[PDB]
RNA sequence: GUAAUUCGAGUACGCCGAAAGGGAAACAGGUUAAUAUUCCUGUACCAUUUAGCGUUUAGUCUGACGUCUCAGGGCAAGCCG
RNA sequence: AAGUCGGCUUCACCCCGGGACCCGUGAAAAGGACAGCUAAAUGUCCGUACCGAGAACUGACACAGGUGCCCCUAGCUGAAA
RNA sequence: GUGUAGACAGCAGGUCGCAGUGACCAGGGGGCUCUAACUGUCUAAUACCAACAUAGGAGAUUGCAAACCCGUAAGGGCUAG
């Protein structure tokens, strides 16, 4: 999973950002929304009961964006394209 | 009403104009410290104005791009350069112009 | 990035502003609590160091708006902690 | 009549000696809770106590309430109080002690119940919940004495915020003149030996010394009771 | 309460307490021997009340705030052709 | 009698924003705004002169003291009142 | 030369006087001791000190219907602790 995850990123569309991520849950584009520990349920729990699958992190948003290779905080992380990995087999 | 009697300026205006043209201020007329006849705050901000309008200029009209705009903004900020003439010089010496 | 630390400049630290009053022993309780308040201090609530003491005992991030009651000098106590500790033992236990 | 003491004058009641009540924001304690009830309220801010030196959070209640509470360490603005005999044992919540198990921090402990909150009120530091049973409940008090109290007396869970408040010399007269504004305390304080004999048992002389031992007795009459108040030993201990 | 009061602390209800705190609104000119945002000329503005024409958003904001330091803009005064 | 123009600067005044400190965390209430437009009437009472000080106050005085001060003060020199 | 500017800084040459911050304005300095740490307070009208205060250090009482204190009482200060 250590590879898994940073294979997602290296070899796969994402969009990271929670502004860019709830377009692409709203769109459909995103084949799900990966949520850190931090994250509000506010408007996130519309996207829950929708068809986009929410996966949830084990670390918070500080910490999500070094594992994914951004410098800064990553709190929703919608993925376009699985790509060289089944990303969405290991979230459901 | 009689006239008013004045206080006349024009041995003081031309005084003046040899002060403009940098006379008559030397150090035996200067007589409050370097500090309060020219505040540092001020020459700092002027100085500090002045290149960030010239980094400015640059990075409109295509000369610098951001790569380099940013490092050189820096520098400014910490007082690498005296001047917008020797912000020039050092970009044309190192060529950190996008000359075309 | 800092000050022009001189040969003999590391000191006084924030007590240089007290000049040669008040003793050594007090300009140094007093630059070690300053340093040690304006140290950076993760947000419990989004994990960035970005609390900030705002008052006598109010701490508030810049980020997220979270703002806490915490020690006069620190945000986080080593007694708090230590009741937090004890809760969170208890709870995983149960 | 040898001029009247300080302490003398405070018990007068003069305005050199009374607090500035003005300045102070509230009388702290446990919102009134009748007989198996509880409420509920969030926490809206955290604001500066004058007459503590502390923070002290300001809580709207469900029943259209607000009310300044104790704060307690980690208390934050968006936080749900409880307050009742059912409430979870968390920080912040006002529970009887009788349900705080043994070992935990509590502050802000009511001397009867229902009294709104009397002892542990003070930046920072906790009395220890130590012993239970069926009519008392043991405290370890910050002093080190141990209270039994009524197990219905309520406490907020937790200790009070503002740790380490003394831990900064005071460093400066003017440092402690601008908090000493703010009390009804005298500042400054002339020793006894710098007075004349007037004005205090241990004044006068031709150089500065009590002339009488500083421990007085219990039973010294009001001017009198001056010094070590029926010490039990004197000295750094051996 | 006090032997009692014109005496006494507290509580409750009231009431006062600022010509430098808050604050609804007016300016320029002239006029006299002495008053002038007060009198006169010109041009305004505010408050209630009455009558008609219409109506809540309702409980929020403002009034409403310390010390030090600094940027930007303006301007009375000042200066130059 | 002219009465028309430009430029510079701008405190110690007005607006606006930033930062730092806590160790005094730096008032309250009336009033005002959020739904008002038009037309008539009403807006009572008190003060208002003059000094405000090396002669109008106070110190027995036309007293070299003291008394609120100004969020009052022009040109040159000069950091500058 | 710096700066948008106000201005500021610097250079070269000539030149007069006993004297160029020419008036005005404007520290004399150092060494060795006592004493109090320091800023501060004070005998209004003979004492501005080494005296008082100060931060720091230490001790004592008291768990609050407390310690301490005011009142004859009713009831109060400390304590919106």
């Amino acid at each position: 999973v250590d590879k898994s995850l940073i294979k997602a990123v290296k070899t796969g569309k994402v969009i990271v950002g929670a502004n860019r991520t709830i377009d692409a849950a709203a769109n459909g584009s995103a084949k799900m929304v990966v949520l850190a520990s931090n994250c509000p349920e506010d408007i996130k729990k519309k996207i829950q009961a929708t068809d986009i699958p929410v996966l949830e992190y084990e670390g918070t948003s500080v910490e999500l964006g070094p594992v994914c290779g951004k410098p800064f905080t990553i709190a929703a992380m919608a993925i376009l394209d699985v790509g060289e990995s089944d990303i969405l087999a290991a979230t459901a | 009403a009689k006239p008013v009697k004045g206080v006349s300026r024009g041995r003081a205006r031309a005084l003046a104009a040899k002060r403009k043209y940098g006379h008559c201020k030397g150090h035996g007329s200067r007589k409050g410290k370097k500090g309060a006849r020219t505040p540092k705050k001020e020459q700092w901000i002027k100085k500090i104005r002045a290149l960030r309008r010239r980094l400015k200029e640059l990075r409109a009209d295509g000369a610098l791009d951001k790569s380099v705009y940013c490092r050189l903004y820096r520098k400014a900020k910490g007082g690498e350069y005296r001047s917008v003439s020797h912000l020039n010089s050092h970009l044309e010496s190192e060529k950190l112009l996008k000359k075309e | 990035m800092a000050k022009k630390f001189t040969k003999k400049g590391r000191i006084s630290r924030s007590a240089g502003r007290f000049g040669p009053r008040y003793g050594r022993k007090d300009r140094k309780l007093v630059a070690d609590l300053e340093e040690r308040m304006r140290a950076p201090h993760v947000c419990t609530k989004c994990a960035r160091p970005t609390v900030e003491r705002i008052g006598t005992g109010i701490w508030k991030c810049s980020k997220c708006g979270h703002t806490f009651a915490g020690g006069t000098y620190i945000p986080y106590t080593s007694v708090g902690q230590t009741l937090l500790r004890t809760m969170k033992n208890i709870a995983e236990a149960k | 009549m040898g001029k009247r003491l300080i302490s003398q004058n405070r018990g007068r009641g003069t305005p050199t000696y009374r607090a500035p009540s003005h300045k102070y924001k509230a009388d702290l304690r446990h919102p009134r809770v009748d007989e198996n009830s509880s409420l509920r309220g969030e926490v809206v801010g955290i604001e500066h106590d004058p007459a503590r030196s502390a923070p002290i959070a300001k809580v709207a209640f469900e029943n259209g309430e607000e009310l300044f509470l104790l704060a307690s360490e980690g208390i934050a603005v968006g936080n749900i109080i409880e307050c009742g005999d059912d409430a979870e044992v968390k920080p912040g919540n006002i529970v009887p002690i009788g349900n705080v198990p043994e070992g935990f921090f509590i502050c802000n402990v009511e001397s009867k119940p229902n009294d709104g909150g009397k002892f542990v009120r003070s930046s920072g530091v906790y009395a220890t919940v130590v012993t239970h049973e069926a009519t008392r409940t043991a405290v370890s008090m910050p002093s080190g004495n141990i209270k039994w109290l009524n197990p219905k007396c309520r406490a907020v869970v937790g200790i009070v915020a503002g740790s380490g408040r003394v831990d900064r010399p005071w460093l400066k007269a003017g440092k402690k003149y601008h908090k000493m504004k703010t009390r009804a305390a005298k500042y400054p304080r002339v020793s006894a030996v710098a007075m004349n004999p007037r004005d205090h048992p241990f004044g006068g002389g031709a150089w500065k010394h009590p002339g009488k031992p500083t421990t007085v007795s219990r039973n010294a009459p009001p001017g009198r009771k001056v010094g070590l108040i029926a010490a039990r030993r004197t000295g750094m201990k051996r």
